[PDB]
């Protein structure tokens, strides 16, 4: 039917407290044989996930693939987050040009 | 021109001086190859993106772009190779080769592709 589309709420900005952990939720509808990344975009940019899978830093971050009430829900946890996770962090898809989302992540210290 | 190959080969973040070309030229319709280096013995995947626009081109042995141009392989025990199998001006830009190894190794390539 339709391309891949990210919905909303996707990518959320937030300001968390040092140490918590904080979740990106990419939702993706109509995804097909697509595929999501999730990247730091800081310059340059780091990789953190493709399709199902962790790419650095395994007790960092997790990644949970298709959940959500309709299975399509992309959530990426970053945990214990530090001054060093501020900046801004993008769901990608595959397509081209590539559908992307992005929210900013702030981190408070005491 | 000059500033736009520094502000790509400047995302470089490594131990050591990168020992591949980090800048290459091809002409239109001819294959580029960029040149991703790792440790002998290690076992690191490495990812390739392209930072005009951030795409994920490779990750691991697998293509990630749905791009058919680009393939990714390891040339030798020390050496993966990006491939880009007919290359086209659109292509010309800066590519960063990741490394998921402790310091988080970047290195970056500059393509530029010549149009006759
Ligand atoms: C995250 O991305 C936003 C843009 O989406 C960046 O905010 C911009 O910052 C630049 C300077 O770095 C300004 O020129 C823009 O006007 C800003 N735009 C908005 C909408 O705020 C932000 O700096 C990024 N965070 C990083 C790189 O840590």
């Amino acid at each position: 039917g339709a391309p891949p589309t990210i919905q909303q709420p996707s990518m959320s900005s937030a300001v968390a407290l040092l140490g918590q952990d904080v979740d990106f939720t990419c939702i993706v509808n109509d995804l097909g044989s697509h595929m999501v990344a999730f990247v730091k975009a800081d310059s340059p940019p780091r990789l953190l996930s493709f399709d199902e899978k962790v790419f650095r830093r395994r007790n960092k971050y997790e990644l949970k693939p298709r959940i959500g009430d309709l299975h399509n829900e992309w959530v990426l946890t970053i945990k214990n987050v530090q001054e060093s996770d501020r900046g801004n962090y993008s769901c990608q898809i595959n397509t081209e040009p590539i559908t992307l989302s992005t929210g900013e992540l702030d981190v408070k210290v005491p | 021109a000059s500033e736009e190959v520094m502000a790509c080969l400047r995302q470089e973040r490594s131990r050591v001086e990168n020992p591949s070309q980090t800048i290459v030229n091809v002409v239109a319709e001819n294959p580029a190859y960029l040149h991703c280096s790792v440790p002998p013995d290690a076992e690191h995947e490495i990812a390739w993106t392209r930072v005009s626009d951030g795409a994920l081109l490779t990750a691991g042995n697998r293509t990630f772009t749905r791009d058919p141009r680009w393939q990714v392989s390891k040339k030798s025990a020390n050496i993966w190779v990006l491939n880009l199998r007919r290359a086209e001006q659109q292509d010309s830009g800066c590519y960063l080769c990741e490394i998921n190894d402790k310091h988080n190794t970047v290195y970056a390539v500059y393509l530029k592709v010549l149009e006759p």
